[PDB]
RNA sequence: GUUUCUCUUCAGAUCGCAUAAAUCUUUCGCCUUUUACUAAAGAUUUCCGUGGAGAGGAACACCAAUUUUUUGAGCCUUGCCUUGGCAAGGCU
């Protein structure tokens, strides 16, 4: 009936290389901010258009004093997008918008002749090193601890 | 190690207010502050019923372990997730 | 004076002698004892001595 | 959440999907950002137990 | 770990209440993990409240059955 | 501080008792929300922030009221200040004659306005522990320094009231009496400011004569009250009057291709860029900037468009600054639907609001000088 | 026990990380007329597939050294208690 499949990794690991042509790069969903199916919904419920996104027929067919208005930059369409019950009026049928997510910092080894963990050129070098060197509790020298016969770093084979 | 399950309860007693019954017959009324694995306890401020009748206060006390011969624990820790 | 750190409905509230009022754009509110009753500027005055 | 799902053997995290427990918001959940204070009581134990 | 937790009571000036009805105090310092105690300034309280003074003696842990602070920690 | 500024009108006006209601409830929900009406009858809503007030806006729609509501645009809060010395001893005459006060304004030495809102001295204090710090710190003289008399608007607020009156020239008895009531008036004064009826700050104003009447009806009440208002408006007017705009202070991530993308949209929105690090141990960058609250609306979904959503920018509240141009510069014309240049931004900010406000659209001086003072301003 | 095939029942679910058509009520548009349409809303069904459970068939198959358990034991004298014992105290 062929319903299931289970593979093992070093299967899966060929496969995503072999298809590598079709796929796209991008490691996290943080690209698509104003441009998911969410924002569209938005840009469909008013009437009001992101600049590449798609286009419909729209889902339809004193305190205006411009005086009174500090124009200070135009309220280009995309915030209206972000922020639908402030910048915008009768926000009927909107939806909200996925706000962030934290920046996937994956690094991409090029060769496999190196080491899996190393410190990898595009990571920025650590500066520090303690300088003002602190002098915490650490417990004297030869005070009286010693470890038991057998005891090891947990995996240390 | 197997610490069973009556000297757990013991931790589970502390900072509350136990009596606590010696082999010479001093019964100790205090609030305890900690307890260890043999039950070694340390006890504050405490009302002492001497073995002859007489009262007194005390500031802070330790009481030996082996040297006990019941505690009365505090009721409430009938319902506790040790039991 | 005004009734320093004290509004209502988000106006700001002054005194005007004993008196507490609040202005809404020209007509005096007077503070009764449970309702705020709009009030004549003359009346204030005569209330107010 | 991992406190209530330590706390609440019932409570299960989806594999797929945060188990945003607080958030109990609709507004809250929609957006992925936390907008209100929740208050959680529970009594969990010790090393000593 | 074994040790008691006596770390406390250093310094600080004890009464103890030792076996068979007998009385001591003290300024402490010492313990190990048998409650072996080294006291300094030691009088021994006899039943007659006739007092002696003596200098730093070992007690045995066992003959303990209780250990008072007489000012505070 | 909530230094974000929108309104609301209901589309119905016959709805508008139920808006009231919805206020009421979300006040509750945000502990540092505030809903005023000012004069103009405007419903007002104070807020932190734009993703703050859009979920504000969303629960008082959805949640509570369940009626269509006008939103207007996003505005900022303003501060009054005074750059220069007053080029005139401005005083006033009480109405019945009988009572003269002159003052001057002068600026807070830059500095002693934060630490007064940051409560390091305060006016409980004993006055030789008031004169020790204002001597040491800040240099005054401590005749000076040990005649303070109040903070205003409020116990923490950012103007001083001194009296530098000689008792030679004026009774201090006689002039503690009326004391009470000048501290009142002062404190009413820089909570309104004669531009725009927004606060006043970092102003210093000494008192540099005081004629007070004998009889205790004509001094000490309806006559020194919004006279001592009257003068404090009179000297800030004569002492170069600015306006202060709120800025904000910004901590962007980016990765290093992105990092030029972000200096170009700051540039657009007057923004100052003070770092750019890398963070040890990482590929992204921090940036750090300051930017005008005003110019912010929008800033962060332009900066994430911009870099194809890999930058990010939170936004927090930070010291005022001066705003570039004249207030009171009658020659400038503003035109309706330009974004104006800089040097006439502070006429533009400070008519509009007014209207806003429905204030009349220039400040008569006749309105707060007395006569022989005009008189004193013709010769 | 693993696969298979068939039947019954419930489906709340990205029943589907995919995406069709039809009917009706309205707002539209080209429009002699009508299908065939357009493109938005709503109420609806049809179709390609699916999961859970159950029934039945078929095919291959260890320490006595103070902190508890290898014991400071045991013996007397006073008061009360009708007696019995209790409160102790003192010993080796």
């Amino acid at each position: 009936t062929y319903q299931r499949w289970q593979f093992t990794l070093p299967m899966m690991s060929t496969l995503y290389r072999l298809a590598n042509q079709l796929l796209t790069d991008l490691v996290d969903d943080n690209y698509f901010y104003l441009f998911d199916l969410k924002a569209f919904f938005t840009s469909k419920a008013l009437n009001m258009a992101i600049p590449g996104g798609p286009k419909f027929e729209p889902l339809v067919r004193e305190f205006n004093d411009i005086n009174k208005i500090i124009i200070r930059q135009p309220i280009r369409t995309e915030y209206k997008i972000a922020f639908p019950y402030l910048y915008n009026n009768l926000p009927h049928h909107v939806h909200l918008t996925w706000y962030h997510t934290p920046n996937v910092v994956f690094i991409k080894t090029e060769d496999p002749d190196l080491p899996a963990f190393y410190f990898d050129p595009l990571i920025n070098p650590i500066s520090h090193r303690h300088s003002v060197k602190s002098q915490e509790p650490l417990p004297d020298d030869d005070e009286e601890f010693e470890l038991p016969e057998f005891v090891e770093p947990f995996l240390k084979d | 190690m197997s610490i069973g399950v009556p000297i757990k309860v013991l931790h589970e007693a502390e900072g509350h207010i136990v009596t606590c019954e010696t082999n010479t017959g001093e019964v100790y009324r205090g609030k305890l502050i900690e307890a260890e694995d043999n039950m070694n306890c340390q006890m504050s401020n405490i009302t002492v019923t001497y073995r002859d009748g007489r009262v007194a206060q005390l500031e802070q006390v330790y009481i030996r372990g082996s040297k006990i011969r019941f505690l009365i624990l505090p009721d409430m820790l009938k319902n506790a997730p040790m039991l | 004076m005004p009734v320093i750190g004290k509004r209502h409905e988000g106006k700001q509230l002054y005194t005007f002698g004993r008196i507490v009022i609040y202005i809404d754009r020209g007509v005096v509110f007077v503070q009764g004892e449970k309702t705020w009753v709009p009030t004549s500027l003359q009346s204030l005055i005569d209330m107010a001595k | 959440d991992c406190l209530i799902e330590q706390t609440h053997p019932e409570i299960r995290k989806r594999y797929d999907q945060d188990l945003c427990y607080t958030d109990i918001l609709f507004t809250e959940q929609e957006r992925g950002v936390g907008i209100k204070s929740t208050p959680v009581t529970v009594v969990l134990p010790d090393t000593k137990g | 770990a074994h040790p008691p937790e006596l770390k406390k009571f250093m310094d600080k000036k004890l009464s103890l209440k030792l076996n068979g009805g007998r009385h001591v105090q003290g300024i402490l310092r010492g313990f190990d993990p048998f409650m072996n105690l080294v006291i300094d300034e030691c009088v021994e309280m006899a039943t007659s409240g006739q007092q002696n003074n003596i200098g730093m003696v070992v007690i045995r842990g066992n003959s303990i059955i209780m250990l008072e602070a007489l000012e505070r920690v | 501080t909530s230094v974000i500024k929108i309104a609301v009108e209901p589309v119905n006006p016959s709805e508008l008792p139920k808006m009231l209601d919805g206020l009421r409830k979300v006040n509750k929900s945000y502990p540092s929300l505030t809903t005023k009406v000012e004069e103009s009858g405007e419903h007002v809503i104070l807020g932190t922030g734009e993703l703050y007030l859009d979920c504000v806006m969303h629960d008082l729609r959805k949640m509570y009221s369940e009626i269509d509501i006008k939103v207007a645009d996003p505005v900022v809060t303003f501060c009054e200040t005074v750059v220069e010395t007053s080029s005139l001893k401005c005083f006033a005459e009480t109405p019945n004659k009988k009572n003269k006060i002159t003052m001057i304004a002068e600026p807070l030495e830059k500095g002693l306005a934060e630490d007064i809102e940051n409560e390091v001295v305060q006016i409980t204090w004993n006055r030789k522990k008031l004169g020790e710090f204002f001597q040491t710190k800040y240099d005054w003289d401590l005749l000076a320094a040990r005649s303070i008399w109040a903070f205003g608007p409020d116990a923490t607020g950012p103007n001083i009231l001194v009296d530098d009156t000689l008792p030679s020239e004026v009774d201090k008895a006689l002039l503690g009496s009326v004391k009470d009531s000048i501290v009142q008036g002062f404190q009413w004064g820089t909570r309104e400011g004669p531009l725009c009826d927004e606060l006043i700050r970092n102003v210093k104003f000494k008192i540099l004569d005081a004629v007070v009447a004998q009889e205790p009806l004509h001094r000490g009440g309806g006559q020194i009250i919004p006279t001592a208002r009257r003068v404090v408006y009179s000297a800030f007017l004569m002492a170069t009057p600015r306006l202060m705009e709120p800025y904000y202070f910004v901590e962007v991530q980016a990765p290093a291709d992105c990092v030029s993308a972000v200096y170009t949209v700051l540039a657009r929105r007057r923004g100052h860029v003070t770092q750019d690090a890398p963070i040890p141990g990482s590929p992204l960058y921090t940036i750090k900037a300051f930017i005008p609250a005003i110019d912010s609306f929008g800033f962060e979904t332009d900066l994430r468009t911009h870099t194809q959503g890999q930058a990010f920018s939170l936004s927090v509240f930070h010291h005022w600054q001066i705003v570039p141009g004249d207030p009171l510069d009658k020659s400038i014309v503003i035109r309706p639907l330009e974004p104006q240049p800089a040097p006439h931004l502070a006429r533009e900010f400070m008519i509009k609001t007014r209207r806003r406000k429905g204030l009349s659209e220039d400040v008569s001086i006749s309105k707060f000088f007395d006569d022989p003072m005009l008189l004193e301003l013709a010769k």
